[PDB]
RNA sequence: AAAUCCUUUAACGAGGAUCCAUUGGAGGGCAAGUCUGGUGCCAGCAGCCGCGGUAAUUCCAGCUCCAAUAGCGUAUAUUAAAG
RNA sequence: CGGGGAAUCAGGGUUCGAUUCCGGAGAGGGAGCCUGAGAAACGGCUACCACAUCCAAGGAAGGCAGCAGGCGCGCAAAUUAC
């Protein structure tokens, strides 16, 4: 039962204030403490420097062999894995290169195959993998 | 500080949702109907008479005798009659209800041009305006999307200039008549 | 099946402590140990056990890791033996 | 640029692999580059700094991580 | 202010009018191909469900088609959808 | 920083508002004061704290969160113009 008394505004604003923080949503967002364990740090975009390439196998039902880049950030330099997105993209990355990273879509969560992977890489060496997949630039040397 | 005004409009809204039959071909009758560039120009028009009859509904909700309602509504109503989408006959708030897009769509230059046989096609009507050959009262127009006024429609003429209409030929016919 | 002396990008190993879900991790003919991954066609159809000879296809990146392309048998490995693979046994 | 190329050549001759190289004085970003060299190699991860002036920034960084810094104004003592 | 841009107007300026329209899709959600080469649970696609293990309607391409259009993808904060 | 407001939106609401108008505040951090109707002023001075320029080593001079411009920081922002 909701008390519905006219002078019962303090209650009714009182309870709906606090009960908000058992929405998900909510409290990951109005509490500071996402943001701080969120490798970027909200920001929709960050570049670092690559540590290594790596190969992570996809989830049980359909197996292959998704190619990844390690990459130590720039800001707060901790160290994360992002997947590179088209075919023989890999390739055109080389280790210690300057790389920028972006989410990858499901708002810092996991995809369909790929497992404990948030990051998918969108320009490496300062050019789009996508003109260097289209070959509308060359990598600069 | 600058001595600048930043008082800008969208003038048209998207659908809600994007790929949907009965709608898409609703749009492309109206364009292939009235030679229109893409839909955007459809959205701006439906957004125009949108805010007409949201203007109109908001009017309806108050009383009979308010001053307010009786100096908008004349307002409204008097201007829908002035660009030639109603009569003096239906000059009631209540039949502002009634409109839809194809009245408004017939008042384009392009349309009236088309209507009156300056123009032997909707596409041609839209090409000879762009190409400066269409003038309205003593004032050459260029504006497919120019709403023509009621009393404004009985002289749409060539603008003296023009090839068509003035008497001077073109790059192409003094061209042919140099090589000819 | 015929016989396969592939040594191109991919190499020899002995299976050794097979434990894992998939993991594997047997001992190269060429260089030290690595995780070879069961591949797609391998996980049901063809079994490999605790002690097995493979060719692993080497995958050149990180090199930490690797993937099983053929399982042999005795026939197979006693003709590799005659040909290219270490005195070390089959 | 001209010292730049002395050291390059220097390290060269003395056989050392080289990975950056930048012009004017030493900042955090360059700090952090010494520092994603230092989970490959421990000795390769450091910073060789000619008659440059160093940040108080990057000299904390470099302290408080693996990094070291030879700074010198006589190219000698680097 | 002096110029610029625009408007005005001599001369030149359209037949692949080569004076060239892109960005994303074509299994469902969701508008559009069980067409033809290539690869063979490898490479990759896929927001979600899923597609790939030798006739792939979904991958890399060719052709064709759809969507919006001088714009259209992608990421991220936020609003409606969220009774 | 607070308002005038902004985005969205059936009705109710939710979220944003450093930013051209109004009011407040501070000129690297604090503190003290001269002049004046008006300042605890920084394109005024005096001291300390942090940085840093010239030097004949005796002393001297500092303040872009004004317009340009540069370095740094970062996913993120223009011309040393008339």
């Amino acid at each position: 039962g909701k008390c519905r008394g006219l002078r019962t505004a303090r209650k009714l604003r009182s309870h709906r204030r606090d009960q908000k923080w058992h929405d998900k949503q909510y409290k990951k967002a109005h509490l500071g403490t996402a943001l701080k364990a969120n490798p970027f740090g909200g920001a929709s975009h960050a570049k670092g420097i690559v540590l290594e390439k790596v190969g992570v196998e996809a989830k049980q039902p359909n197996s292959a062999i998704r190619k990844c880049v390690r990459v130590q950030l720039i800001k707060n330099g901790k160290k994360i894995t992002a997947f590179v997105p088209n075919d023989g993209c890999l390739n055109f990355i080389e280790e210690n290169d300057e790389v920028l990273v972006a989410g990858f879509g499901r708002k810092g969560h996991a995809v369909g195959d790929i497992p404990g992977v948030r990051f998918k890489v969108v320009k490496v060496a300062n050019v789009s993998l996508l003109a260097l997949y289209k070959g509308k630039k060359e990598r600069p040397r | 500080p600058v001595a600048r005004s930043w008082v800008c409009r969208k003038t048209y809204v998207t659908p809600r949702r994007p790929f949907e039959k009965s709608r898409l071909d609703q749009e492309l009758k109206l364009i292939g109907e009235y030679g229109l560039r893409n839909k955007r120009e459809v959205w701006r028009v439906k957004f125009t008479l949108a805010k007409i009859r949201k203007a109109a509904r908001e009017l309806l909700t108050l009383d009979e005798k308010d001053p307010r309602r009786l100096f908008e509504g004349n307002a409204l109503l008097r201007r829908l009659v002035r660009i030639g989408v109603l009569d003096e006959g239906k000059m009631k708030l209540d039949y502002i209800l009634g409109l839809k897009i194809e009245d408004f769509l017939e008042r384009r230059l392009q349309t009236q041009v088309f209507k009156l046989g300056l123009a032997k096609s909707i596409h041609h009507a839209r090409v000879l305006i762009r190409q400066r050959h269409i003038r309205v009262r003593k004032q050459v127009v260029n504006i497919p999307s120019f709403i023509v006024r009621l009393d404004s429609q009985k002289h749409i003429d060539f603008s003296l200039r023009s090839p068509y209409g003035g008497g001077r030929p073109g790059r192409v016919k003094r061209k042919n008549a140099k090589k000819g | 099946r015929e016989l396969v002396f592939k040594e191109d990008g991919q190499e020899y190993a002995q299976v050794i402590k097979m434990l894992g879900n998939g993991r594997l991790e047997a001992m190269c003919f060429d260089g030290v140990k690595r995780l070879c991954h069961i591949r797609g066609k391998l996980r049901k159809k063809v079994w490999i056990n605790t002690s097995d000879i493979i060719l692993v296809g080497l995958r050149d990146y990180q090199d930490n890791k690797a993937d099983v392309i053929l399982k042999y048998n005795a026939d197979e490995a006693r003709s590799l033996k005659a040909y290219g693979e270490l005195p070390e046994h089959a | 640029l001209g010292s730049l190329e002395a050291l390059l050549e220097f390290l060269k001759t003395s056989e050392v692999p080289y990975a950056g190289i930048n012009i004017g004085p030493v900042h955090k970003k360059d700090v952090m580059k010494a520092s994603v060299m230092l989970e490959h190699d421990p000795q390769y991860a450091v910073i060789l700094a000619f008659d440059v002036r160093i940040e108080r920034d990057a000299q904390e960084m470099a302290d408080s991580l693996g990094v070291r810094i030879f700074s010198a104004e006589i190219i000698y003592h680097l």
